[PDB]
């Protein structure tokens, strides 16, 4: 669990499109560091924006974002209540991925007018 | 004139021609809402499905909006309402002939969400 818990971490930090980190947090809603906008017109102000939340194991709820302790199963108590997690964590990862397909369409129909 | 009629109606056509390869892609986007629309209304979904649903939408909602503010032909805007019958802002006509009033006039209604 370690070994598979670092391997998320290391998707979020090292998740790049053009040198530039999406997993990170950096484009999300509340408290974004950067805004990432699609020009897809003629004109100025024919633009559309993207937003892409923190997809870490702090942001999943897998992890204490204080503390930084992680999920344990080392206790068969523990693991029980790991599953509900899983349940939450996997929500957010569902959600963030019909995210982004959402504007996926959006974009391929948008090339087609 | 009457050569300066003919290339009035070529240009005429193209902008009757653009608005309806716009509404090609309004049309198209409402059919792909129809059909989530049918898969949403079965009754294996829960509330994270459905809403997962209503995120697809979302963007599809907008992406409606966006073609109906930035659709233009000569920086003219089409599919905002400009060129409607019941309240007008402006008035659309094609000078197809060599003389005074010989032309006719065109609606264009609103083609937002």
């Amino acid at each position: 669990v370690s070994q598979l818990v670092d391997e998320i971490d290391r998707i979020a930090s090292q998740a790049e499109f053009n040198k530039m980190k999406l997993l990170t947090g950096a484009f999300a809603r509340l408290n974004p560091t950067a805004s990432m906008w699609f020009h897809i017109g003629a004109n100025m102000h024919q633009r559309e924006r993207v937003y892409i939340e923190t997809m870490n194991t702090a942001a999943l709820g897998l992890r204490n974002p204080t503390v930084l302790t992680f999920i344990s199963l080392s206790t068969a108590g523990k693991a029980n209540s790991v599953i509900g997690l899983c349940d939450d964590a996997l929500r957010v990862i569902s959600k963030q991925r019909a995210d982004l397909g959402a504007y996926y369409n959006r974009m391929e129909h948008a090339a087609k007018g | 004139g009457l050569r300066r009629a003919e290339q009035n109606t070529e240009d005429g056509m193209s902008l009757i021609q653009t608005a309806e390869g716009y509404l090609q892609e309004t049309h198209e986007i409402v059919q792909r809402v129809r059909v989530l629309a049918v898969q949403a209304a079965n009754g294996i979904y829960s509330e994270e499905d459905r809403q997962q649903i209503q995120v697809e939408v979302s963007q599809l909602v907008d992406e409606i909006d966006r073609i109906a503010s930035q659709a233009e032909f000569n920086k003219m805007k089409l599919l905002t309402g400009a060129f409607a019958r019941l309240n007008p802002t402006a008035s659309m006509w094609f000078h197809i002939g060599a003389n005074m009033h010989q032309r006719e006039r065109v609606y264009i209604e609103t083609m937002n969400t």
